[PDB]
């Protein structure tokens, strides 16, 4: 696992631009997928840049914190900006999850260098809302 | 406001 | 739902000084709560410095993030010391993601902010671990 900052923020900046390629290139297929008559569904982003849409991790409690639950039983009802500004936003907090969970051991002058590292980076909601 | 529009029961 | 950053933490406070008791002033009744044979439990910290252990809201999704999911099933499975480092840790993780979802129109400037005050209080997890 990461554990330095700069291995928690590589692992933060290759997760990110899976989710981004998912909410804005390749966001028809990930839409699609996204499927309300399926169980319910998480957007992932891995650490080799590559997203996925899958149930829910087999082992529970998961290792690493889960990302949102079910977004596609809320797709079809509501605006499609809004759908994707509201996954990106639990998008962007699950990064934040994720690397605090790495970055558990950090001590506290080390845990805000990796804050001012991901905040370099605008979040999915920025970017999905075009602010 | 910016809110889900609806959703479903969690599989089980 | 809290909006600038002073209702973002002062909601965050609020969320943790419920659990840090629960994992600390009561934690024998925290423990106890979390029985491997129930169903999947989470450890919910709610603004009014109330703590529970429920199960999961059951429409989905969610409108706030989640906390872990089924931390009682891994109870008996490791040392106490250990199930409650790990149950620190997510909800320390949890905490910091519910903010950052009330803050998700906040500025870079503004959230940077927002963890500066977030980083001077410490972690549960050290809390928990005896760290300083």
């Amino acid at each position: 696992s990461p554990r330095t900052v700069e291995e928690i923020f590589k692992d933060y900046s290759a997760r990110r631009a899976a989710l981004l390629r998912a909410l804005t290139k390749d966001v028809d297929d990930f839409y699609s997928q996204c499927d309300p008559e399926k169980e319910n569904l998480c957007l992932y982003g891995h650490p080799n840049e590559s997203w996925e849409v899958n149930l829910p991790a087999e082992e529970v409690p998961p290792e690493l914190p889960e990302p949102a639950l079910g977004i596609n039983f809320a797709r079809d009802g509501m605006q499609r900006k809004d759908w994707l500004s509201l996954v990106a936003v639990h998008s962007d907090c699950w990064l934040l999850s994720v690397s605090f969970y790495f970055g558990a051991r950090l001590n506290r002058n080390e845990r805000k260098r990796l804050f001012s590292l991901i905040n370099d980076l605008p979040t999915l909601f920025d970017v999905v809302t075009g602010r | 406001i910016l809110a889900w529009g609806r959703g479903g029961t969690r599989s089980n």
